DNA sequence: TACCCCCCCTTCGGTGCTTTGCACCGAAGGGGGGG
């Protein structure tokens, strides 16, 4: 049968415009959509349809063919009542200590189950044309979409039915599902992990889930903030370090800076060296000790939403902080590429959101340090994931950027 | 005639029309009644609500339009002529009474009800309706899909009623093929003039003269008035913006600078000599016509960028040198502080977006910048940006950063301690500073905000310093502004600060927290606050 | 006593830290091409 789907009480539909595409990512969309329609996946819709959502063509990891990707953020915001309240699932906390998790794609599995007739008038999209030469070919899904938050909810029953045998045979692994993605976590060696992965692939193929790459949550190390070390300190260095222990006072209650100011009482030139007094040295040692200890008074709250800031530290280095309440962080990272500039930001965004899914389970709302037009023009060219977070652009960060040196 | 009808419904929660009857005089009644009865007799047409009568010697509706199912627009964008490929033969066929041929839906036939002050219900799609263009275009493309499926080599564009068909077949062969196009359109009950009434090049479409081998903007006329009002200036600037797409080198910033501070549209404002020179040069470049060229798939797009000054950029997208395809200008002022590299970045991204929507592929830039300058800008900047693929053209003026801040302090240079404390209420501030060598200064200020004094304390320090200087500031606002490395600003104070910073051979800045008693910054508090 | 469309320009509001001022982006007005 078909599970009935409805939006919130008196909730409107997706009205979003499709911004232009390269001619290659339009030829590919035309070919893919003709192939999909010639065997019943999609059906052309008439002018009476008042709702539209964007569409893109990407290339998956280590592949050559193109893959359609339909943005569904607005529809997900409409539908959140149908998934969060109805089928709020629990998140397996044992997935954050797994030795190595593998990610597989199960979006193709959704290409058989039909969709509600009433709801089917919301998943409408259009492939655009070059130069507005012609009106765009429009379409809508018959089968369930891949990218909608309710589609996993609809397919969850069959997913549990298929996964009961494999889970019963071996309970060591942990199974998680987010959108088209399945995360499998095993405490097994990589050599036998590959054999287990291919066995799961065959098991999926037998029951009708055709599927054609590894994270290490044990190797994910948080990055504490650390002060520099030098034998001789000048006035400029003392001034730099003092204010950093003043901004950090808000983050950590145990950072005290009153004796590090004892070295700065009069107007002195920046270059001149200053010796370190005993009380100031004790204060510096105590502050370093507090900085070594982790953040205090923070705890994950699933009711609220996650926020992820990214800052550019130069020479292919980025920092990112995931939290929920200002000056109460839940994580801290450091991405590095040891290429392009937008490419690194795209890859960092993907890594941060994948980690957020693995630990917490909900992707954060990014605060990107990029031009909005530049992002919207370039983000598709380097995006290999099959899902899109929500992002807002931040005009200016505190200037010190104390997170790295 | 046998065209499938798209169903249409009204907006949920309400009903159809409720407009009252509109009786009028009997002079204009019959002149419309006879033709209405004729078009009823032809068979295209055959419930308390009714539609008021409109007489022209024409049916109008607003309540219906506002109480109708919302549609999704079919042609939101207009094809820029630059992207059209060079078709050897072009023909235009204007379909007549197109909205008469398109039928209506059974549900909405009841809702459509016109009653003269005799009542009829529209069995065909009416005109002047919100849903008319989408429905009509969908029906038209449904009709034309079989022909294009059967014949791939021709190209067809449908704009409202007119259809433009291009072909690479010979003139006799093109006429032959257009004959079957005419027959196919006639079969579906749509009229089309014969070969006697067909149009000839140049085709005047949406303000464009179109030829088989070149395109041009329709003759643009500029006003010639001894004095100009607000509306005349606005019309001027609009026409200049419209005409910039093919005529290189047009600036309209000066003219636009007059529209500020006034709101009345009937006022008269004398010009300025800068605006007079603008007009003179615009007329000089607009004196003789120029023409574009049609795109070729086998050639490589190139889009040069050049600077004019004060924030104007021009570009000339072309494929073969000295054979343009498009030109344009960028003059938007994004942000209260910016330099030339940021504006070059914005211009490049705007060009890429336009070339993607028009041509589908990104061109190969030729920017007026050096590789080292770009590199040193991007790596040291807080945000992220990428210019696709560019080569270097040595056409002055070039783009470069004027003053480079130093990462490390400077030996042998003075060290100023600046701040500023201005009362929010009395609007009296005090900008002062001290130096490690003992120099002290304090200046009263009238009618300034709590940030103005702190901002121009750095100006005081720079003015009273030498070539090498270190400055200590206790406000993040001024630090961020100066570190952004601006070249221009809304306020002239920042311009003064930039002018001072350009002179210095080596300048270094440093932030220090305030209101804590840190270093010598606590000393200047006694000089500026009390 | 209409709309709707794309573009370019100035002007007001609301919200965010860049704080009770300044900055920013989206919305409105006005022109251009119209159908
Ligand atoms: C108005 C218009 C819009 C879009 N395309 C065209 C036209 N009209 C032309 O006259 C035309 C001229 C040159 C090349 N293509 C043209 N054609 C195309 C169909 C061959």
């Amino acid at each position: 049968e078909t599970v009935p789907v409805k939006l919130k009480p008196g909730m409107d539909g997706p009205k979003v415009k499709q911004w232009p595409l390269t001619e290659e990512k339009i030829k590919a969309l035309v070919e893919i959509c003709t192939e999909m329609e010639k065997e019943g996946k999609i059906s052309k819709i008439g002018p009476e349809n008042p709702y539209n959502t964007p569409v893109f063509a990407i290339k998956k990891k280590d592949s050559t063919k193109w893959r359609k990707l339909v943005d569904f953020r607005e529809l997900n915001k409409r539908t959140q009542d149908f998934w969060e309240v109805q089928l709020g699932i629990p998140h397996p906390a044992g997935l954050k200590k797994k030795k190595s998790v593998t990610v597989l794609d199960v979006g193709d599995a959704y290409f058989s189950v039909p969709l509600d007739e009433d709801f089917r008038k919301y998943t409408a999209f259009t492939i655009p044309s070059i130069n507005n030469k012609t009106p765009g070919i429009r379409y809508q899904y018959n089968v369930l979409p891949q990218g909608w938050k309710g589609s996993p909810a609809i397919f969850q029953s069959s997913m549990t039915k298929i996964l009961e045998p494999f889970k019963k045979q071996n309970p060591d692994i942990v199974i998680y599902q987010y959108m088209d993605d399945l995360y499998v976590g095993s405490d097994l060696e990589i050599g036998q992990h590959r054999t287990k992965i291919e066995e799961l692939r065959q098991h999926l193929l037998r029951w009708g889930l055709t599927t054609p790459y590894e994270l290490h949550p044990d190797k994910w190390t948080v990055q504490p903030i650390v002060l520099p070390e030098k034998d001789s300190w000048t006035v400029n260095d003392i001034q730099k370090l003092v204010g950093k222990l003043n901004w950090a006072s808000q983050i950590y209650p145990g950072i005290k800076v009153r004796q590090l100011s004892k070295l700065l009482r009069g107007t002195k030139a920046l270059t001149e060296v200053i010796p370190l007094t005993e009380e100031a040295e004790l204060e510096l040692a105590e502050n370093r000790e507090i900085l070594k200890e982790p953040v205090h008074g923070v705890y994950y709250d699933p009711s609220k939403d996650l926020i992820a800031e990214i800052q550019k530290q130069g020479q292919g280095q980025w920092t990112y902080q995931i939290y929920q309440e200002p000056f109460k962080n839940l994580k801290t990272g450091k991405y590095a590429r040891m290429t392009n500039d937008v490419k690194q930001l795209t890859e960092a965004v993907q890594k941060i959101t994948t980690e957020s899914i693995v630990i917490w389970g909900k992707t954060p709302k990014f605060k990107l340090p990029i031009q909005k037009e530049t992002w919207e023009t370039w983000w598709t060219e380097y995006w290999q994931a099959t899902w899109i977070p929500e992002w807002e652009f931040v005009n200016t960060p505190p200037l010190v950027k104390l997170w790295y040196q | 005639s046998p065209i499938e009808t798209v169903p249409v419904k009204l907006k949920p929660g309400m009903d159809g029309p409720k407009v009252k009857q509109w009786p009028l005089t009997e002079e204009k009644i019959k002149a419309l009644v006879e033709i209405c009865t004729e078009m009823e007799k032809e068979g295209k047409i055959s419930n308390p609500y009714n539609t008021p009568v409109f007489a022209c010697k024409l049916v109008d509706f607003r309540e219906l339009n506002k109480r109708t199912q919302d549609f999704w627009e079919v042609q939101l964008g207009i094809p820029h002529p630059a992207g059209l490929k060079k078709k050897k033969s072009v023909t235009v066929l204007d379909v007549g009474d197109a909205y008469f041929s398109v039928p209506l839906d059974e549900d909405f036939r009841k809702y459509t009800a016109f009653t003269i002050p005799i009542r009829y219900q529209y069995n065909v799609l009416p005109q002047g309706w919100k849903g008319s263009p989408a429905i009509f275009q969908s029906s038209m493309t449904k009709i034309l899909e079989p022909f294009k499926k059967q014949n791939p080599d021709i190209v067809i564009y449908q704009y409202i009623d007119d259809l433009y068909v291009g072909s690479d077949l010979e003139i006799g062969q093109h006429r032959t093929k257009i004959e079957e196009l005419r027959q196919h359109l006639l079969r579906w009950g749509l009229t089309t003039p014969d070969k006697k009434h067909q149009k000839e090049p140049p085709f005047l479409w949406m303000g464009y003269e179109l030829h088989p081998d070149k395109w041009t903007v329709q003759p643009i006329v500029l006003p010639e008035k001894d004095s100009w009002t607000v509306n005349d200036i606005q019309k001027l600037v609009g026409k200049l913006n419209w005409a910039s797409q093919i005529y290189p080198g047009i600036k309209v910033r000066q003219l636009s600078k007059l529209l500020r501070g006034t709101k009345a549209l009937t006022e008269v404002i004398p010009l300025t000599e800068e605006a007079e020179l603008e007009l003179a040069e615009n007329r000089e470049i607009l004196k003789e016509p120029v023409h574009g060229v049609y795109y070729d798939p086998s050639k490589d797009l190139i889009a040069e960028i050049q600077k004019q000054g004060q924030g104007q950029w021009t570009y000339q997208i072309y494929q073969e040198p000295f054979k343009n395809l498009k030109t344009g200008k960028y003059a938007r002022m994004r942000g209260a502080h910016t330099n030339d590299v940021k504006q070059l970045t914005e211009a490049v991204q705007k060009i890429t977006t336009e070339s993607i929507v028009i041509w589908g592929k990104t061109p190969k830039f030729k920017l007026p910048i050096q590789k080292e300058t770009w590199e040193t800008w991007w790596t040291e900047y807080w945000q992220a940006t990428w210019i696709p693929e560019w080569e270097f053209v040595n056409t002055p003026p070039l783009v470069k950063l004027w003053y480079q801040l130093e990462k490390e302090p400077i030996v042998g240079a003075e060290t100023f301690y600046v701040d500023g404390a201005a009362n929010r209420e009395t609007k009296l501030g005090k900008a002062g500073y001290v130096t490690n060598k003992g120099r002290q200064k304090v200046v009263p200020l009238t009618n300034t905000t709590n940030q103005k004094t702190e901002l121009q304390a750095i100006y005081l320090a720079l003015q009273d310093s030498g070539l090498e200087v270190n400055i200590v500031t206790n406000s993040q606002y001024a630090l961020g502004i100066i570190q952004a490395q601006p070249d221009k600003s809304e306020s002239e104070l920042v311009n003064q600060i930039i002018e001072q910073l350009i002179k210095k051979e080596k300048v270094y800045l440093a932030w220090v927290p305030a209101h804590k008693g840190i270093g010598g910054n606590e000393q200047v508090d006694k000089l500026v606050s009390a």
